[PDB]
């Protein structure tokens, strides 16, 4: 459309709204599935330190 | 389409559990197309029979009486030797389409069978590993100029080692 | 380039779309045959061992 | 590109063509203008410094250390200019820029449409051959004998008339 | 960790993870236990299973599968079923850390009985 | 034309046809599909 | 720093040879731009020559041709290294490849022999 | 239109042929340097500089475009070569000794250290997956006749 | 067989006696109803192969090569039809005479059993090449190539007829299928094996190894379109047909009497590809193509398997078609020009946008891109060259790969750059040359289709 | 996404545009034939830096052959009009 | 990238489509990239995998924002470097709907396989947090570094 | 409009022949087509004879 | 067990349609890229079904449409293996193509 020169141009709303859509779009998704997956980055499960577990168990001579 | 030489396993096919709040597409989809697309087809594939069996015409399969071999067979002399080798040419041609029909059989029960290939798909293999040992005895190392002397003469070393470990 | 495409577009097609129509018709009304097995008092001519019309046509006249 | 060059150089255009380079490589290397306008005049003050300086010795000396210390620091990816060479356009369109004589074979069932070009190229032609014989003599008289001749071509002495060998040039197809 | 341990300090004591069983299986067991499976040959074949894929801990995947299965285009509605899968291979792999660290605590008496 | 209908191009066809029924008679009637020897041993004759 | 290659040449400015001011060489560069000048007129006298029906022909091109294909074994002299050379390339990696096929096929034939490579599926071949 | 006169011929061993030689494929005296003489076949066509065709001047409206070429400007024997879709020996700001250098060096430490991580490797401090039917002794084919080592998994 | 051929040898009195503005597109016509009526041969219902006396033969291997032949000839006619157009009608009509005996021996031969009558017919090739060659062509080196071709072709010729005469003398008779019904094996000592050497020295002669390729390149360059498009399609043809006809009686000789040849043939592909690289001349770059390539055919030829043979003689097929088309384009290339050399035009396909596509489809051909028998043909005869050996695939590789380079080579310093700007005389495709490349490249589509008719004896 | 083409107008605005930004010597007052080292007693470093500013502003890139011997804002345009082609 | 910039300011979209497609690469936790380079992470330290393999691997996967985060300064964050002339046009439907149907794939997709695909193999979901969020660490890691450097 | 008549020209009419093609040549063939045998679970039942299946034992935890 | 082959097939022959048309006369009366656009759009979506009956069922499928030759033991013969890999590359493919073309 009608250029410009060494100045800032016109800016319609439909593409920078759309941009903003798009933005906004992603970060809501990502804190749906963050506040519903917050263990897929840490996991419900719990990993043990050894020198917790027993001789009692697994059984072993002295 | 002999089944007896394709055997086609049987189809032990589930039953549907729709277990939700939510309809399944596949039933209107395919619905739909068995109405639109089939409809049309299924008439004119009618109508192409039809018309067929007005005009029907038959046609049999060549029965190639036999004939002696290449033993009984003078050397020199030639017509024996033609009428021999042509009926090998024969015999080998329809060896191999045979190892054809097995590979076809053997690719249908692997993948019919899935990731069980190993267990299931195990008869048919055997069934392969001898034909091949035969195919190999056979027509193994005689050369784009093959024929039944060369096979004979393959026979003949084949079996005469045979019979020396036999005898030794 | 137009020319040599449109002419032998045109010196294509001419036969070869009366040719495969009469292919069609032939496939639908003649249509291919059946395996009858052999009888023990006919001898089959060799315009009857071969399945297709058009062959077995040509099988009967020419060779 | 359409003016050629002479055999020899002189340490002027040397010593301008390092500057243009260096300062290309400069914009290169620091992005921003802002850094691009400094070093720049920084390097404008370095050779202000010795450009009054005359004697071939420091001239040659300071030249050679100057393009040995240019190639020693220039930036290994410079800045290419698209239209020109090295770029991602150069010749980008020479697969589209046809000459004129393919014209000729045109069949008259095409150049039936757009008559009206067709009805200039000969009043064009016709403004060639008409002034073609003359463009030599000016040449053949003028071929000094001396037999030291550079690459230029003198215009047309007298008026009217056209100046010499300007096919190869003018009708050279557009850039686009 | 264990890496270092065995690379850079003491250099032999840092048990080999493809020899395990080369212990005696019962050497602190008095009539040790054995395991148990949950699903027959038949079902894990029929069901068209992975060699990779099947384990002690199928039942779960199967019910899992058939749970995924019905209710398709209904989907997530088979979670309880991955939380439960993702539970029994997280027990596999705590048996497999505790007969490492059982096999590094035989070497340890080994070593003490010189 | 001519070569796209002509029939049974060195038998590639009717050897199919074969193979099928005469691995239908030999599967029912429990021989094997293919014998490693061709030719009958019997009739056949070797020095020592 | 830099030095000089049979691949990256000392490009033009860096070239001591360069930056000489010799009234001789001089004069040798302005000799070969009056030779180049006239070759570019009298070439620019045909490209623009009308009444024009044909192409230009490239006496360089031909002779470069000529002296590539046909002029070859007149000029050509043998002597050692060459005939070196050529007994070489014509004889050695034939005869490479040779012991090699062969040495192969006697593995595989003494293979056979006893009995042992397995060539099942080997059906064609 | 060509002839003898106008095409090559033998090495000249004087300048009495030197000289026309040059005059022909338009050339100087000084400058015209064949090539050696070992036979064979190069025969008097001159020894240019093992120049790509990257460096001339790209700014020149040459008639040949694609080679950078003027019309009768001698022909380097190796062109086939130095066409300008091949080989190119556009001079680098690094040079060969060092960048062979470079490289040679980077790869080296890469293949070295991949061997060091293949003899020290990385593994979780864990044992071997467990398989509950001998391995699946059957689903990797086994055979229903054999009844090979019993490989009993237990508890811990 | 004399359906094919009588009407072949009354084009000649046709040709003779028909005016001069009708007797190019009469005898045109009527040699492709030749090529159409030499299809009766396809029908090999059964295996039994074809016999129509004792003088005339068919079969799998042989029929392709007549087919080719028949439809051959018209093509030389049409890309003979624009040059010697100020040549006058007698001269034309001798050349249009030349061309059809050469398609009447070549078929003759092809089909004859007697090997004996197939020596005195390759070797009757001869004359009509050597004229072609000679009366024909536009440089001065024509007599010199022309001489080469003939004496390395006679000398050939000579100890296969002296075999020819030590079998017909052992043996009974010379005839085909009794050679096979009745052969035997030989002791295998210095006799026999220079026995094999004066019946297969010729045949290789013919088709070049590395070591007397030199003909080729001479013939293909100082000669015209048409004896180009025969030498690069079937006069080789010959050599290779002959040699799978008659190494049925040599075995076992042939185990251990191949090794230099199969070297030669190898590394001597590997070379000329090589060469092919930096190698001017369009049609010489062509040549030596087609060299590299017969070394191919060779090296499937001599081990004797089946997969071997049937890649021959798909390789032979796709190679003769794509050289005469390539040769087509050459020449094309050439009337506008009147310089071989690859360098002088260059750009195109600005002015020629359909050509190039014409230009494209056969590289991509020579390349080996598939579905084209071209591969099929090469990648089987790989497969048992592999067998043979596993240190084979090496050179196979570079082979492929040196063409993959070269063919693309062509096409970029011809229909890649930028448009010259003195080649005033492109005088835009003619109907007539286009239609040669199409002809040309069709079949290799209806053939990459249906290939079972191509196959070979053990197909 | 193509703009329309230049013409000689919007080319002379623009270079004068520049050629006032300059600051070094140039009073602001520009003539279209105001000679650089004549008429106004610039150097060659000015006159350099003044083609290479015209070369990012129009994008292409001037060779030096011709750099050196521009000597007027009129033949600047000229040229640029010459490489351009444009005033149909 | 040397002669662009504001990038942002005079072309919203494209920019931002460039910035989801970033941060997809480097690893962003939900946007298709992480539904199979995280688990490929977990992986490639979780089994018995040569150690310079492993180390230049997560090296590699620093470099991945290192360079998105490059791509982002040079053209998005600094000043307009690019000629004074303008004439900019993306309002364009053939040129606006593309990259939205593309970005709402490249946001979805990933998740819905991920979730609907049969579970060809079994995981390991057991091991230390420095093991399970290394790949989220390091992007996070080569954030930083890449700013520090482009400043 | 010319939306349902590009529907019918490039989906329906192609559909029609391929059905032809699949229907009456390729299933009409011994194993042009292999339906791979369906997921089978436990429980679950047979649209043919298919008698009840059995689950599995205990489910502990 | 038709639908699935159809459409396999359909997708190929819809991706032909436009090349056919590249021979034919209409490119100079027609706006060719909205035609190949707008019938790989209806590829993809063809190429969708697929997807759904199998995740549905999880049933790969292996079809030989044409039998090409019979080379001594040895066929061929053109042979599709719909199974997951390629169900999905398909409609990724052409999902991505359809706005590239765009
Ligand atoms: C088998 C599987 C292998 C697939 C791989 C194929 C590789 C593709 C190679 C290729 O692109 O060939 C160029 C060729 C097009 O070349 P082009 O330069 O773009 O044509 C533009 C014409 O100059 C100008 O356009 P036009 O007006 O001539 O278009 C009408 C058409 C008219 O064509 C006809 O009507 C002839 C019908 C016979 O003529 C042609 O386009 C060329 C014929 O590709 C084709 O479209 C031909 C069909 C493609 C299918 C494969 C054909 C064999 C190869
Ligand atoms: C595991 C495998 C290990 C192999 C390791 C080696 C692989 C690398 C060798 C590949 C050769 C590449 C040749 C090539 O592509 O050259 C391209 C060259 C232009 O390249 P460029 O840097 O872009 O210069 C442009 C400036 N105008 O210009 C050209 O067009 C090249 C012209 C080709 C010349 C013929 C080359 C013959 C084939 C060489 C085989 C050697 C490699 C063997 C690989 C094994
Ligand atoms: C010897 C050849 C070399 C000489 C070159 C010069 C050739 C001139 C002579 C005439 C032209 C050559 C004749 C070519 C015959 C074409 C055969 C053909 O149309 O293909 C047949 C094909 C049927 O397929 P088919 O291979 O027969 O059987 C497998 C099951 N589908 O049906 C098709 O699908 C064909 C497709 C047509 C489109």
């Amino acid at each position: 459309i009608q250029p410009r020169y060494r100045e800032f141009p016109q800016l319609t709303r439909s593409q920078v709204i759309q941009g903003e859509f798009l933005s906004s779009l992603m970060w809501f998704w990502i804190l749906w599935r963050f506040w519903h997956d917050s263990d897929a980055v840490l996991g419900h499960f719990s990993y043990p330190d050894p020198s917790q577990w027993t001789d009692e168990e697994l059984g072993i001579p002295p | 389409w002999d089944k007896d030489v394709y055997p086609e396993p049987p189809s032990r096919t589930p039953a549907p559990s729709p277990q939700t709040s939510l309809p399944n597409p596949i039933t209107y989809l395919t619905k739909a197309y068995d109405l639109v697309v089939d409809w049309p087809v299924t008439l004119v594939r009618e109508f192409i029979e039809r018309q067929h069996a007005k005009n029907r015409t038959y046609y049999y399969h060549r029965q190639y009486r036999r004939v002696p071999d290449i033993t009984e067979c003078k050397e020199g002399d030639v017509l024996c030797i033609y009428e021999a080798e042509m009926q090998w040419r024969r015999d080998f041609k329809v060896d191999q389409e045979i190892m054809n029909i097995i590979q076809e059989r053997l690719k249908a029960c692997q993948q019919r069978e899935g990731e069980n290939y190993q267990q299931n798909c195990a008869k048919e293999l055997e069934q392969f590993t001898k034909v091949t040992k035969a195919y190999q005895d056979r027509y193994l190392d005689l050369g784009a100029y093959y024929s039944a002397r060369k096979c004979l003469a393959k026979q003949k070393q084949r079996m005469l080692e045979e019979r020396k470990a036999a005898r030794q | 380039d137009a020319r040599f495409l449109r002419l032998m577009k045109f010196y294509l097609m001419l036969t070869g779309i009366p040719v495969i129509i009469g292919i069609t018709l032939v496939n639908i009304f003649i249509g291919e045959a059946e395996l009858a097995e052999i009888p023990e008092g006919y001898i089959p001519e060799h315009w009857e061992y071969y399945k297709h019309p058009i062959s077995r046509w040509i099988a009967r006249n020419f060779y | 590109a359409f003016c050629a060059p002479p055999a020899y150089l002189t340490h002027q255009q040397k010593v301008l063509r390092l500057y243009k380079r260096a300062l290309r490589h400069l914009e290169s290397w620091c992005i921003h203008r802002d850094k691009y306008r400094y070093f720049a005049c920084l390097m404008r003050a370095r050779f202000e410094e010795h450009k009054n300086e005359k004697d071939m010795m420091r001239a040659t000396q300071l030249l050679r250390e100057a393009e040995e210390e240019f190639w020693q620091n220039q930036h290994p990816q410079p800045y290419i200019f698209p239209d020109s060479p090295g770029g991602t356009s150069f010749e980008r369109y020479e697969c589209y820029k046809v000459p004129e004589w393919c014209l000729d074979y045109w069949h008259p069932s095409e150049k039936a449409m757009y008559p009206d070009y067709f009805s200039k190229r000969e009043q064009w032609k016709k403004l060639r051959m008409e002034s073609w014989d003359r463009e030599v003599k000016q040449l053949q008289e003028e071929t000094s004998p001396d037999g030291i001749m550079t690459e230029a071509l003198p215009p047309a002495r007298r008026e009217g008339d056209l100046p010499p060998l300007w096919w190869h040039i003018v009708t050279r197809p557009r850039e686009r | 960790a264990h890496l270092t341990r065995r690379y850079l300090w003491d250099a032999s004591v840092e048990p080999d993870p493809e020899k395990i069983p080369s212990f005696p299986p019962d050497l602190g067991f008095p009539e040790r236990k054995e395991r148990v499976m949950v699903a027959t040959q038949q079902e894990m074949m029929d069901a068209q299973l992975t060699l990779q894929q099947r384990d002690y801990c199928a039942h779960y995947l199967i019910r899992l599968l058939k749970c995924k299965r019905d209710s398709f285009p209904n989907f997530l509605a088979c979670k309880h079923e991955q939380h439960d899968w993702d539970y029994c291979e997280h027990l596999d792999y705590v048996k497999r850390m505790k007969e490492f660290e059982r096999e590094r605590r035989l070497l340890q008496r080994k070593k003490r009985r010189a | 034309t001519f070569v796209a209908y002509v029939p049974d191009y060195r038998m590639q066809e009717w050897a199919r046809r074969e193979a099928e029924r005469l691995v239908k008679y030999r599967e029912v009637n429990g021989l094997p599909i293919m014998e490693s020897n061709y030719f009958d041993p019997s009739k056949i004759q070797l020095p020592e | 720093k830099y030095k000089p290659a049979p691949l990256a040449t000392l490009p033009s400015t860096l070239d001591p040879a360069e930056y000489d001011v010799s009234p001789e060489t001089r004069r040798a560069q302005v000799e070969r731009l009056s030779i180049r000048a006239r070759l570019k007129r009298e070439y620019l006298l045909q490209y623009n020559d009308p009444k024009r029906v044909s192409h230009i022909e490239d006496p360089a091109l031909i002779r470069w041709t000529y002296a590539r294909s046909a002029n070859i074994y007149p000029n050509f002299r043998p002597t050692p290294k060459n005939s070196l050379l050529g007994a070489v390339a014509g004889f050695g990696p034939l005869i490479f490849w040779y012991y090699v096929f062969k040495t192969d096929r006697d593995r595989k034939e003494r293979l056979i022999q006893e009995g042992k490579l397995d060539r099942k599926f080997n059906i064609s071949y | 239109h060509m002839t003898k006169d106008m095409l090559p011929g033998s090495y000249p061993r004087t300048p009495e042929e030197r000289a026309a030689a040059a005059k022909k494929y338009n050339m100087r005296v000084e400058d015209y340097e064949p090539y050696p003489d070992d036979g064979m076949g190069y025969g008097d066509y001159p020894m240019l500089p093992n120049r790509s065709q990257h460096e001339r001047d790209p700014w020149y409206q040459w008639d040949h475009s694609e080679l950078r070429m003027n019309w009768g400007e001698p022909i380097h024997w190796d062109l086939d070569m130095y066409i300008r879709n091949r080989v190119d020996t556009s001079p680098t700001p690094v040079s060969w000794d060092v960048m062979c250098k470079h490289l040679f060096g980077f790869v080296a430490f890469m293949v070295f250290m991949f061997w060091v991580g293949h003899v020290f490797p990385s593994y979780q401090p864990v044992g071997p997956k467990q398989y509950p039917y001998n391995n699946l002794y059957l689903e990797r084919g086994g055979d229903p006749t054999k009844e090979p080592e019993p490989v009993v998994h237990y508890d811990i | 067989m004399l359906k094919i051929i009588l009407p072949s040898l009354m084009l000649l009195p046709l040709t003779w006696l028909s005016s001069p503005k009708k007797t190019w597109t009469n005898v045109t016509s009527y040699s492709f109803l030749i090529s159409l009526t030499s299809l009766t041969l396809l029908w090999q219902t059964d295996e039994n192969y074809k016999n129509f006396s004792n003088m005339f033969s068919s079969d799998p291997l042989s029929t392709p090569l007549i087919i080719l032949t028949a439809w051959l000839l018209p093509l030389m006619l049409m890309a003979s039809q624009n040059h010697l157009k100020k040549d006058n009608n007698v001269l034309q009509k001798l050349y249009i005479s030349m061309l059809i005996s050469l398609q009447i021996l070549l078929i003759m031969t092809f089909s004859a059993t007697e090997l004996i009558m197939f020596y005195i017919l390759f070797e009757a090739t001869l004359i009509p090449t050597l004229i072609i060659i000679t009366r024909w062509g536009n440089q001065t080196e024509r007599l010199n190539a022309g001489i080469y071709f003939l004496f390395y072709t006679l000398i050939g010729s000579i100890p296969l007829l002296i075999a020819l005469i030590l079998i017909q003398n052992h043996v009974g008779t010379l005839n085909l299928m009794i050679l096979s019904f009745t052969t035997h094996t030989l002791d295998a000592s210095w006799s026999n094996n220079l026995l094999w050497l004066a019946c297969m020295m010729a045949f290789l002669i013919k088709m070049p190894l590395y070591g007397v390729h030199l003909w080729l390149p001479k013939a293909h360059v100082e000669a015209p379109i048409a004896g180009s498009m025969i030498l690069a399609a079937i006069l080789l043809k010959l050599g290779s047909y002959g040699m799978i006809r008659i190494s049925i009686i040599l075995d076992p000789l042939t185990k251990y009497m191949a090794y230099p040849f199969i070297l030669l043939s190898l590394w001597g592909m590997i070379m000329t590809s090589s060469i092919c690289l930096r190698q001017t001349d369009l049609k010489s770059l062509i040549a030596y193509s087609s060299v590299s390539h017969m070394a191919l055919v060779i090296a499937s030829i001599m081990i004797q398997t089946p997969w071997s043979f049937m890649g021959a003689t798909m390789l032979m097929i796709a190679h003769g078609l794509t050289s005469s088309l390539l040769f087509c384009l050459a020449n094309s290339n050439y009337e506008r020009i009147h310089s071989r050399t690859m360098i002088m035009a260059r750009g195109l396909q600005m002015v020629f946008p359909l050509m190039a596509t014409w230009w494209l489809m056969a590289s991509l051909a020579n390349l080996a891109l598939p579905p084209s028998i071209n591969l099929m043909g090469e990648l089987f005869i790989t497969m048992s060259l592999f067998s043979w050996s596993n240190f084979t695939i090496i050179l196979m590789g570079i082979n492929i790969i040196i063409t993959g380079m070269y063919s693309m080579y062509m096409i970029i310093t011809t229909q890649r750059g930028k448009l010259t700007n003195h080649m005033i005389n492109l005088q835009p495709s003619h109907t007539r040359e286009l239609t040669l490349m199409a002809l040309h490249m069709i079949p290799l589509i209806l053939l990459t289709t249906s290939p079972k008719l191509i196959t070979g004896l053990t197909m | 996404s193509d703009a329309p083409p230049l013409t000689l107008d919007g080319i002379k605005d623009r270079v004068l545009y520049v050629l006032k930004l300059y600051d070094k010597i140039d009073p602001e007052k520009l003539s279209v034939n105001s000679h650089f080292m004549k008429d106004l007693g610039l150097d060659s470093l000015d006159q350099v830096e003044i083609i290479m500013a015209m070369e990012d502003e129009f994008g292409f890139e001037i060779p030096d052959i011709d750099a050196e011997k521009l000597m007027c804002p009129q033949e600047i345009v000229d040229y640029i009009a010459d490489k351009k082609d444009v005033y149909e | 990238i040397r002669k662009m910039g504001n990038i942002t300011k005079i072309m919203p979209f494209t920019s931002s489509c460039l910035v989801i497609g970033s941060l997809a690469l480097t690893g962003m936790p939900f946007l298709t990239g992480f539904y199979s380079k995280d688990l490929i992470i977990e992986a490639i330290n979780t089994c018995n995998t040569n150690a310079w393999a492993l180390l230049i691997t997560l090296i590699a996967t620093s470099m991945t924002a290192m360079y998105s985060m490059r791509i982002i300064y040079f053209v998005t964050m600094t000043k307009p470097r690019f000629p004074p002339l303008i004439s900019i046009n993306e309002n364009d439907p053939d040129l606006m709907n593309p990259i939205k149907r593309l970005a709402f794939g490249s946001i979805f997709a990933g998740f819905v396989i991920s979730y609907n695909i049969p579970p060809t193999s079994i995981p390991v979901l057991t091991m230390p947090w420095f093991l399970k969020t290394t790949a989220l660490i390091i992007s996070v890691l080569g954030f930083l570094i890449a700013l520090e450097l482009n400043n | 409009y010319r939306s349902s008549l590009f529907a019918v020209s490039h989906v329906l009419i192609p559909m029609w022949f391929v059905h032809y093609y699949v229907k009456y040549h390729m299933a009409t063939k011994p194993y042009t087509i292999v339906s791979s045998k369906p997921r089978i679970f436990p429980g679950d039942t047979i649209l043919e004879t298919g008698e009840v299946i059995p689950p599995m034992r205990d489910f502990p935890d | 067990m038709n639908i699935f082959t159809t459409s396999i097939l359909l997708i190929f022959i819809l991706l032909l349609s436009p090349i056919l048309i590249s021979m034919s006369n209409l490119i100079k009366h027609i706006n060719f890229p909205l035609y190949t656009t707008t019938s790989i759009k209806f590829s993809f979506i063809i190429s969708l079904l697929p997807l759904l009956m199998f995740f549905h069922n999880n049933m790969e499928y292996m079809i030989t449409t044409w039998h090409w030759v019979t080379m001594n033991s040895m066929e061929l013969k053109m042979s599709f293996k719909t199974d997951f890999f390629s169900i999905l590359f398909t409609s990724v493919a052409l999902f991505v193509t359809w706005s590239i073309m765009q």
